[PDB]
């Protein structure tokens, strides 16, 4: 569900990346390292309608802490603001068969490659490279049923 | 990454856009496959001699008792398969933001 | 000369071999819709059975791949 959030960060209007960048410089009014820590997140959560626990505070930052600093900088803050603005596992199974054309129980490359060429869009060689290994998270060459779910989480 | 993560999402969103189409039409090659096989099996009636018409209703009366028995022994295979799926599925199973911008700007 | 056979083939006598021809003309139809509805249920019970062979074939792969 991660690389579905960088797609909202990539498509934020710069008229939105002003309001968030502004609301971030306020968010950090008082921080040394210039970034949201537990102190600055304590404030705007309880002074918004909560009272979160400091061991649970670090669990909202460490979800976007792609830096391990315990601090949510700006680029880590939009990833926080997109997690707060899918498709059912029963529906992705009836769709899992339309991929599996040979009806084996997997989705080897030539079954993914053909579903891609049917999209009407223009397909490249590098698109099918990253995508096949976005699902084949063990490089067996196929996307079993469990993988096809963690693959398509939240895909509208 | 060799491509943007918004094209990767644009492509993911486009595969499922035709998989429901490839299913909404698979459920139409099947809606017809029914009606076609529902005129080979249950050929519609057409009318007879008051007496030698009765030997047809008795053939229909026992046709049903044959059909609903054919329909049972396939049901008890569908039923026994549903029992096995849950027996299989249970095994494998064992293995804010908008409120912030308003209070900051 | 079976007890279950003599009585089974007797549900016809009691149900048809007894009355009108215009009751018959309006009964052989009702005795045919009952069949079309029964061979429709059999059709969907077949397509559903084919589908379960796939769910199990897939599930039979998952229980192994995840071992
Ligand atoms: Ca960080
Ligand atoms: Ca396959
Ligand atoms: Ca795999």
């Amino acid at each position: 569900m991660d690389d579905i959030y960088k797609a909202a960060v990539e498509q934020l209007t710069e008229e939105q990346k002003n309001e968030f960048k502004a609301a971030f410089d306020i968010f950090v009014l008082g921080a040394e390292d210039g970034s949201i820590s537990t102190k600055e997140l304590g404030k705007v959560m309880r002074m918004l309608g909560q009272n979160p626990t400091p061991e649970e505070l670090q669990e909202m930052i460490d979800e976007v802490d792609e830096d391990g600093s315990g601090t949510v900088d700006f680029d880590e803050f939009l990833v926080m603001m997109v997690r707060s603005m899918g498709k059912s596992e029963e529906e992705l199974s009836d769709l899992f068969r339309m991929f599996d054309k040979n009806a084996d129980g997997y989705i080897d490359l030539e079954e993914l490659k053909i579903m891609l060429q049917a999209t009407g869009e223009t397909i490249t060689e590098d698109d099918i490279e990253e995508l096949m290994k976005d699902g084949d998270k063990n490089n067996d060459g196929r996307i079993d049923y469990d993988e096809f779910l963690e693959f398509m989480k939240g895909v509208e | 990454s060799k491509i943007s993560a918004s094209r990767k999402l644009q492509l993911k969103t486009l595969l499922l856009q035709i998989a429901k189409q490839e299913l909404e039409r698979e459920a139409e090659e099947r809606r017809g496959e029914k009606g076609r096989a529902l005129s080979t099996r249950a050929q519609p009636l057409e009318l007879l001699g008051f007496a030698e018409l009765q030997d047809l209703a008795r053939q229909l009366h026992a046709r049903v008792d044959k059909v609903d028995e054919e329909r049972y022994d396939i049901e008890a295979k569908v039923t026994k398969n549903i029992t096995e799926i849950a027996d299989l599925t249970q095994k494998i199973f064992d293995l804010s933001a908008d409120a912030m911008m308003q209070a900051l700007l | 000369r079976e007890k279950k056979k003599i009585l089974a083939e007797r549900r016809k006598v009691l149900a048809i071999d007894h009355l009108n021809e215009d009751q018959l003309r309006e009964k052989a139809k009702e005795l045919w819709q009952s069949i079309y509805n029964l061979e429709a249920e059999k059709f969907d019970l077949q397509e559903k059975f084919k589908q379960q062979k796939y769910e199990i074939n897939v599930l039979r792969n998952r229980i192994n791949d995840n071992q």
